[PDB]
């Protein structure tokens, strides 16, 4: 037997079918050309920014299928000062280190934000390297506030305060401070 | 915009009342391992309202709230206050200054204030989405973040690339309606095989 | 490093015994000194060698020796 109330289900559901195959389509569309935008944007800071942070070399950022803007993923091609210019996968621990903060200051430039709590993000940066990285915080300071957890030294030095974390009881942290600049 | 002050009392391992007051420029946290410098970025996390256990490093009331030392007993409540300078009025806030607070009760009941009138975690959260530091902002950067720039499979690079183009509210939107196409269809298939069995 | 500074604190506090103030420990330090002098009197605070004294944040903090 045939029924009404299953017909119009049947009903019900081509027609919902025809709306949301067009917001699908648009949701595409929004993310295929943000990406492809934003995409632009950082690749225009990255040689810049990872030069900063390295002392010289260059860099590039490309598109692993440019024809799939959907679904491509991001090849990031550096050249640290000294070496040869090598897909970042091939680099050292301490380069490759480098070159991902490279491009998370490189997206800061595009998104920028007023406030960056950065937690231990250059632990395994070579000790030489640094400086650079602690010296581009201070000089981008003027735009972004910096919240900077961090076991390294350099990264310290340029720091304006310093606030120490210890437990002097046990399993209570207690918190003392001194200014620096 | 900038952080003036974080408040925490009853926090992870802050079991008495700390008070950070942040200058305009770059403060460091510095300190001995498992000392708890960074609970001060969960805490930070935590009054802007990050539910995620993975990016709370604990995210449970029992990891949220001081469990007990050799120093102290365990604590009922967990207090954190997030003070911001709105000089610039960029939360769309009409106060000089916005106060954010968070706490839970070791009973599991939780409150959320912005400048000390009682709210809901959704009206934290949009407060800074509004704002552009929601979710997908750079605003707080952890070694995670690093690792998936370095991972070898190219999905997790590219979603750094798409939390930068501020794509996740189209993604949702897309996975909500191929929900309910799915759906649709699905109670329509049930409906038929109940209709089929009465045949 | 770090441990050398430790006990230089260490046997500077069983000279005076009184307070000491932070700065006091080394006259006119400057800042990279001061960074290993501030992680030191941290890390001896956690081995439950020395107390700490601080009213505010940035006011001025005072060192006694533990035991
Ligand atoms: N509810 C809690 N109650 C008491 N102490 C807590 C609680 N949650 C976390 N902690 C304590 O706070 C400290 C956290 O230390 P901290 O964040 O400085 O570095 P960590 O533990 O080495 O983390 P990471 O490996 O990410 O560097 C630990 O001693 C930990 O046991």
């Amino acid at each position: 037997m045939r029924y009404k109330f299953l017909s119009e289900q049947k009903e019900d559901l081509t027609e919902a079918k025809n709306t949301l195959f067009q917001v699908i389509e648009e949701m595409d569309e929004e993310m295929t050309k943000r990406f492809n935008d934003t995409f632009v944007q950082i690749r225009s800071h990255f040689d810049q920014v990872f030069r900063s942070l390295f002392g010289g070399g260059r860099a590039e950022l490309r598109l692993t299928d440019p024809n799939d803007l959907l679904h491509s993923g991001v090849e990031i091609i550096a050249q640290p000062p000294g070496k040869k210019l090598q897909n970042l996968n091939l680099l050292s621990g301490g380069e490759r280190a480098l070159t991902a903060i490279a491009l998370l200051f490189s997206i800061l430039k595009v998104r920028p934000v007023p406030f960056c709590v950065l937690d231990q993000v250059e632990a395994a940066l070579d000790e030489a390297n640094v400086f650079r990285f602690a010296q581009y915080l201070k000089k981008y300071s003027s735009d972004t506030q910096f919240i900077v957890i961090t076991h390294r030294k350099g990264t310290m030095e340029e720091a304006d305060v310093l606030y120490g974390v210890t437990m002097q009881e046990s399993g209570v942290s207690k918190v003392i401070s001194v200014k620096l600049e | 915009m900038f952080l003036k002050r974080l408040d925490v009392i009853g926090f992870k391992s802050f079991a008495e009342r700390i008070s950070v007051d942040f200058v305009k420029g770059v403060t460091a946290v510095v300190g001995p391992n498992g000392s708890g410098k960074s609970n001060i970025t969960d805490a930070i996390r935590w009054v802007l309202g990050e539910q995620s256990a993975r990016s709370l490093r604990g995210g449970k009331m029992e990891d949220i709230i001081f469990a007990g030392s050799d120093s102290r007993k365990r604590l009922n409540l967990a207090e954190v206050t997030l003070t911001l300078d709105n000089d610039d009025h960029f939360l769309p806030i009409d106060f000089h200054e916005v106060s954010v607070t968070r706490r839970v009760y070791r009973s599991g009941e939780s409150e959320f204030l912005i400048n000390n009138q009682p709210c809901r975690l959704k009206d934290i959260i949009d407060l800074f989405m509004d704002s552009g530091l929601g979710k997908e902002a750079f605003s707080i950067i952890s070694q995670g973040k690093v690792e998936e720039i370095l991972s070898s499979k190219a999905e997790d690079r590219r979603s750094i690339f798409e939390e930068a183009a501020g794509v996740l509210k189209y993604k949702t939107r897309k996975k909500k309606a191929e929900n309910k196409l799915f759906e649709t269809q699905d109670n329509l298939n049930r409906v038929e095989d109940i209709l089929h069995e009465l045949e | 490093p770090i441990e050398a500074r430790m006990n230089e604190i260490v046997h500077s506090l069983k000279s005076r015994g009184t307070r000491i103030n932070f700065m006091d420990l080394f006259p006119y330090e400057q800042k990279e000194h001061l960074v290993v002098t501030f992680l030191a009197v941290l890390e001896l605070m956690k081995n439950q060698l020395v107390l700490i004294e601080q009213e505010h944040n940035f006011s001025d903090i005072y060192i006694t020796g533990s035991e």
